[PDB]
């Protein structure tokens, strides 16, 4: 009778995430930023501010930071925007695992929307 | 692909 989360669809609507990180790193990696292809989270550091928020995951597209639209950002300017966003960082994110999966070898999306790497 | 990856 357990109720497993792993079969519930991951929400695909945009979300607001507010991370308070003072003057430390946010604790995640981004990929993308080839010509408007999107900026995606590829890795969240265990114990970092992004992990502690509990509200971001690999495969999230970063739509904006502090009101600055990053949908069509280059990866380096995205990184600059994130690193210079200040102590309070307001991210709009949207889970886009299909688009993310193009970047990571042998990765695909299962029926709940989770990214699987074989 | 112009691929790059940054830590933030």
């Amino acid at each position: 009778s357990p109720e497993f989360l792993g079969e519930e669809d991951i929400p695909r609507e945009p979300r607001r995430i507010v991370i308070h990180r003072g003057s430390t790193g946010l604790g995640f990696n981004i990929v993308g930023g080839e010509d408007g292809e999107g900026i995606f989270i590829s890795f969240i550091l265990a114990g970092g501010p992004a992990d502690l928020s509990g509200e971001l995951r690999k495969g999230d597209q970063i739509l904006s930071v502090n009101g600055v639209d990053l949908r069509n950002a280059s990866h380096e300017q995205a990184a600059i925007a994130l690193k210079n966003a200040g102590q309070t960082v307001t991210i709009i994110a949207q889970y886009k695992p299909e688009e993310y999966s193009r970047f990571e070898a042998n990765s695909r999306v299962d029926s709940s929307g989770r990214i699987v790497t074989d | 692909k112009n691929y790059k990856q940054f830590s933030v």
